[PDB]
């Protein structure tokens, strides 16, 4: 079986029925990409799979158990990046990345922040950085994290092209060892159609 | 598993917090420790529980100083004075300096040990800044028994 | 991991240090306002000093409550703290403990100045400092449900007070009764014991009802 | 069983629809007989005189001012464990009725306190406790209005209803202890001379029925608020005519 | 069986009449206000659904014009 | 076109009427706070009622002050209101007058109830209502710079108070001195004359120092 | 001479020099488009051009006079639509559009709201509307304004292609007589290159 | 002329760098002479005895705590009309100095009033006015420190400086009337015997020089803070060594 | 010419010795705090510029590595 299974998720944001009856199961090691049309609602879908938002109907399942029970094991195996990067602007990049697990020693720190494209901007405060480079510390959290589930709410926003190729290379590397990445992106992505899978939240 | 460990640890914190809450509530309700009696509550027992004060227990008595009941020993700090509510009267013996706030016809609170015959060996006497203040239990004692004069509760031996 | 959240919240609060003084300056504003209205009479000020001190304490802590959760909503840090591998009651407990170390401790070190300002003696300062120490954590734990409920609102400044203040009424009554008994030079052990009882009760129950509200507001 | 079908919103709409008229008529009869047997055909207390009939207009208005809030707690509890949205709607349904009952109890208490104290508001423990209860009701109503989404507003209201019920015995006993010291109080609310007892109990039951009627009807109002688009309302309004 | 012998004396409740009748009016008014608001709200929501569904019928007629 | 802005702001405030009552409920809670702390003694409460009334009024207006400009930043209306063919002093004047008709008139109609709660007589209520009528406009005009600068901030809840209340100290002194000269029966014409003089001066000078303030706060 | 003219506009947001030395003069009846490369900084140019934001050095002129003096005549001839629509979500759409000048009578009301695509949604409150339909009220202001100068921060954000076609047709109709429209948009727009003019804020 | 060259931020940096040492040493000389010829080599008041020396430590701490604020207005005025940014940095430069001088004035007033009144803090008009002045300084400083952009922080600080300066005579005369109504005061600030007047004036001028030195140095601190990237600080730091 | 005849009596100003020296000390301290704060602020801004420009030199080194 697959760990993440969505069963009959129904969501109404401000009494607008965003999607109905949507149910998809994910086995180990696929790279589902949400390909919906409206701007808001695929973000609500990702918040619905992460457990930020409760289903108004139906349920999200992680390893056979509902999300209201298995929180301490589900949150051990997830990495969520929203439209907001989820970091503190007041601290520097290195302490913000050190808040998240490990970092510290050079085996897990100062190359993870380098492979996002932030080599040499490690000790600068975040509030004196460009918005894409602010997203790149949370985007640099990928290279140090052991979570099998990654969920991404526009990862490639204000990101230069070489950054996107490096992120997709590390991301497919995660896809190899049974890691699942669920993401939404606007841009047409340069990966072969054979590997990916598309779930569309139609209407 | 990890779920059981987390629930058990935070539940141990919960029961420790509730136990300390109940402990401080019951302590404070016991830390009222109402050794505050009136002279009527010495002679005839407390109004609610009818319990008598025993000989020798440390205790606190609110009462008005009688006019003409304060005789001071001229060669020592020894002062004997009788204090009353509008229900009864008890003698007080105090060795030490009296407060400057101590006047006849004013409310004082006596901390001391009870001897035989409703007599109190004071270890401390607290006289208040307010000349006309009566303690709440003593004030309710005189509101219940309707302001009988201090000469009436001057025990006629005194 | 519970201590890492507390230490980091302390670091973010101590990075810009000036902003943590604004609660105590507002406390001094409310300290100043009453004797301007009443007058410079020292006996009336000495008797009313519990009222000024604790209404100032409630309002200063209440206005400081916005920094407890409003920052992490816009930065997105609040979500990432909720999917940390730790039950969200402990995350709430870490944030409220850091908030008390950042809002209540300035009041406790500021306590000599207010004690000398109104005119209480050294026993008055002692009772008022112990009572602030046992009361401002309770301000944090009763303010956390209100802030967790009113973090999604754009206009959440009056209604947060409307929710928090009736909850803080019992703490008000016991604190001012404690220092009224202190001005008469009575032992205040029982009042502080009730105060610690309320502290323990709210500290036990408030993370569990702030976590549900915090899950409610973000979704 | 039918308790599971009770959570279906149209089915609850017709349950409330046929429960309003009978219950309301019963409420009117019981509360009417209660007041006419209490305001006349009954003695008056010897010391306060004929100002004692106010003990009706206060005491069903007082107890149920707590009681609705206690019932609100029950609804809020059903909001959090079984995640029933309609109990969180019942919290918002029953908050204004509790606020109005609290207002009646407070200012009728002031009207009773004038011929004794000489002032409209001597800060008695009962009136202070009802004032704090009114502030709790206003907090619940303000949370229910401020939020945009009605479902989230009801769930937030349930959170603060459980907070208020957790902290409410503390408030009541702290206010009672607040006039243990700082002077005392007389025996007014439930010191009742016998044979002036059945009218007060009957008025209590009548205020219970009126609170249930208003609760059951603002239930329908909020149901029509939330489900403004789904076709069961459409069939109901095309049935209207 | 009435305590007040005169029906005119019942309107003047032993001198303490202003407080009692002030309170009777002051409890009758807000309960009436709650029932009036609770009836008018239901009527207003039903009529708002009526306007919304008339506009929806106008929408379907416009769709029919676009189809035709 | 000064009147269309005022009428529109009234329509927005009256479209959801509940939020208007939250300032007066905060006012009533603050009046509730000091009897519970000080005590139910009526001679002291009658003496101290001016101070309670004005600390409550300052804080109620100051927390109500967020709706004066915080709504229009996120909606984008405020930029367009500067780009009406009208000098922005008039726009600021219309908003402050609408805010007074939205925040101060609830206090002026709540005035009998708070006068009843504190034991003041009919003369005390007359002076209290006239003094609120001549003071809460001045509260709006002195708080308009504070809201104007603290509208761009995320943390503008304590800083707004810190800027506003020292400005409103003269209103405190004159209003409560009028109230002390009203509780003892002496005529109060000169005090209300000074209140009107401050109201005229601040109404003259506050739009011109709030318009450039609102131009800085957003650019 | 041209009415809107910019002289040595430099802007430093949070000590980042987005642009310096830009100076451009706009003769009547032109539909210049702000190209840009960064997401924020062209919006800063638009706010700087309408006069919300002062130049840090250099100056903007309307008809030969600087903007700090001629406000009462500049604001009578301009229409500004930012990323935020500038309308109140509490009021209805018709009353929000009636706040702005004219509207009212049917000569300036109920077709202006119709040509933007909000036919049949006139009396619904704005907060129960989709975000594109919220922006289309401010977009519907175009058919009733008398302002020669229109300035637009992302006018075509979540509007369908028919609405974009109608907006561009009305915009070209404005361009035929004396009037400048300045706009910023992501989407490649379907008007011939000969008519348009591009000022790009180079880095 | 050269006043227009007093606008270029590096040139202002070496002007302040050249004015720091000489003005600082002149300040220390004048203040040392003032205190050494005031706290000694000087008579004492008859009724106060030897507690009158505090009139030094208070009165330059008082007047300049007003005067800096007055000078602040001038800078703020230059910030609003001619839109000079360096004046708006001058406002933030003098704001902590004014706050510290005001706090010193409060502390010396309290330590002076203890041997008279018996307590540390009697609500005298002078000390309450100084406390309100300190609150306005805290408002300006927190305004300058809550913003992110420094230029807009300085312009905002200038706006509240002008607001405070307009409202300051009203505050001072209202507080003076407040002490007129309730209870009077003694002759404390400037009721001074001859031959003890020159030390007070010398300390006045010394505190003026020290405030000018601190202002002229924090001006460099703020100028270095904003121009942290432009090449002139690069040339200065490569000159350092 | 000193009013105080004894130099030891100078430190005890006629019984009112605590208040004068209390305000002397608590005036000396905040001026030292201001001077130290501003001097270390100037040094800290200069050293921060030094670290930033050394890091800019490392950026130049990285650009030279990319060019080579």
């Amino acid at each position: 079986m697959g760990m993440l299974e969505a069963r009959e998720l129904l969501c109404e944001r401000d009494e607008r029925t965003l999607f109905s009856g949507l149910s998809f199961t994910l086995n180990a090691g696929e790279w589902v990409q949400i390909t919906g049309s409206n701007g808001a609602g695929k973000t609500t879908l990702l918040r619905l799979l992460t457990g930020l938002s409760r289903p108004d109907a139906g349920e999200v399942l992680w390893q056979g158990q509902p999300l209201h029970q298995v929180r301490d094991s589900y949150h051990q195996n997830l990495l969520w990046i929203g439209h907001q990067p989820g970091i503190k602007t007041r601290l520097t990049a290195l302490e913000n990345l050190h808040f998240y697990h490990r970092d510290g020693d050079t085996a897990q720190c100062l190359e993870a922040l380098a492979q996002a494209g932030l080599a040499g901007f490690e000790d600068i405060p975040v509030n004196q950085l460009s918005a894409g480079q602010q997203r790149r510390v949370a985007l640099a959290r990928l290279w140090l994290t052991r979570a099998t589930l990654w969920i991404l709410d526009e990862p490639f926003t204000a990101i230069d092209v070489n950054g996107v190729d490096r992120l997709t290379q590390r991301m497919a590397q995660h896809t190899e060892q049974g890691g699942i990445v669920i993401l939404t992106t606007h841009q047409p992505l340069n990966v072969a159609e054979s590997k990916i899978r598309r779930i569309s939240l139609t209407q | 598993n990890i779920r059981r460990k987390n629930r058990l640890w935070i539940a141990c914190a919960v029961l420790a917090g509730l136990a300390l809450t109940i402990g401080l509530v019951l302590y404070a309700l016991r830390s009222n420790i109402d050794l505050f009696y009136t002279p009527g509550e010495i002679l005839y027992g407390k109004r609610e529980t009818q319990q008598m004060p025993e000989v020798g227990q440390r205790l606190r008595v609110g009462g008005m100083v009688m006019p003409g009941s304060v005789q001071r020993d001229p060669n020592s700090l020894k002062v004997t004075f009788t204090i009353y509510d509008a229900e009864g009267s008890v003698d007080v013996s105090y060795e030490g300096i009296l407060p400057d706030l101590f006047r006849e016809g004013q409310g004082v609170v006596v901390q001391g040990e009870l001897e035989k015959g409703n007599h109190i060996l004071a270890k401390e006497v607290l006289a208040k800044h307010d000349e006309n203040y009566t303690p709440p239990e003593v004030e309710k004692a005189m509101e219940a028994n309707h302001r009988r004069p201090a000469s009436v509760y001057k025990d006629p031996a005194s | 991991m519970f201590w890492r959240i507390f230490r980091l919240e302390l670091r973010v609060a101590f990075r810009h240090s000036a902003e943590i003084a604004n609660p105590l300056w507002f406390f001094l504003i409310v300290i100043t306002l009453f004797p301007l209205s009443i007058g410079p009479e020292p006996q009336l000020l000495a008797r009313i000093a519990p009222g000024i001190i604790w209404v100032a304490a409630l309002l200063s802590s209440l206005l400081a409550l916005e920094r407890l959760f409003r920052d992490d909503l816009q930065d997105g840090s609040l979500e990432q703290l909720m999917l940390l591998p730790l039950p969200l009651p402990a995350v709430v407990l870490a944030k409220v403990m850091a908030h008390w170390m950042v809002t209540g401790l300035p009041l406790l070190i500021l306590s000599p100045l207010v004690a000398m300002l109104l005119g209480m003696d050294v026993y008055g300062w002692q009772v008022m400092a112990l009572t602030l120490l046992l009361g401002t954590p309770t301000l944090g734990f009763l303010g956390a449900p209100g802030v967790a409920l009113t973090v999604g609102l754009k206009r959440g400044g009056v209604l947060l007070s409307i929710l928090v203040l009736p909850l803080t009424i019992p703490l008000l009554i016991f604190a001012t009764a404690a220092m009224d008994a202190a001005s008469m030079h009575l032992p205040v052990d029982g009042y502080l014991a009730i105060l610690g009882a309320l502290l323990a009760g709210t500290a036990t129950l408030s993370p569990f009802a702030t976590a549900a509200a915090l899950r409610i507001s973000i979704q | 069983k039918t308790l599971h079908q009770l959570a279906i919103p149209p089915r609850l709409y017709q349950i409330c629809g046929w429960f309003i008229p009978w219950l309301a008529i019963a409420s009117v009869v019981v509360l009417t007989v209660g007041w006419i047997w209490g305001f006349g055909f009954a003695p008056a207390d010897y010391q306060q005189g004929n100002s004692y009939r106010i003990i009706y207009l206060h005491v069903p208005a007082a107890i149920w001012s707590m009681g609705i809030y206690a019932s609100m707690a029950v609804a809020a509890f059903i909001g959090l464990v079984w995640q029933m949205k309609m109990a969180n709607l019942a919290v918002a349904a029953m908050a204004p009725i509790g606020a109005v009952f609290t207002f009646i109890a407070l200012v009728t208490g002031s009207a009773w306190g004038k011929p004794m104290w000489g002032t409209w508001w001597v800060w008695d423990a009962r009136l202070t406790s009802e004032l704090v209860l009114l502030f709790l009701y206003v907090g619940v109503i303000a949370l229910w209005h401020a939020f945009d989404d009605r479902r989230l507003a009801g769930r937030a209201a349930g959170i603060l209803v459980l907070i208020g019920v957790v902290n409410l015995p503390i408030i009541h006993y702290s206010v009672e202890w607040w006039n243990t010291l700082h002077q005392g109080s007389t025996r007014m609310q439930q010191s009742i001379d016998p044979a002036m007892r059945s009218p007060l109990r009957w008025s209590i039951f009548g205020f219970l029925l009126l609170s249930a009627t208003l609760t059951l009807m603002r239930m329908r109002n909020l149901i029509l608020l939330m489900e403004k688009r789904r076709p069961w309302v459409s069939e109901l309004i095309l049935k209207r005519g | 069986t009435p305590a007040f012998a005169s029906w005119n004396e019942f309107f003047a409740m032993g001198g303490y009449a202003f407080f009692v009748w002030l309170a009777v009016v002051m409890t009758v008014i807000p309960l009436v206000v709650l029932v009036v608001h609770s009836v008018m709200q239901h009527r207003a929501i039903l009529r708002g659904v009526a306007q919304q569904r008339a506009r929806e019928a106008r929408l379907r007629a416009a769709q029919q014009q676009e189809a035709a």
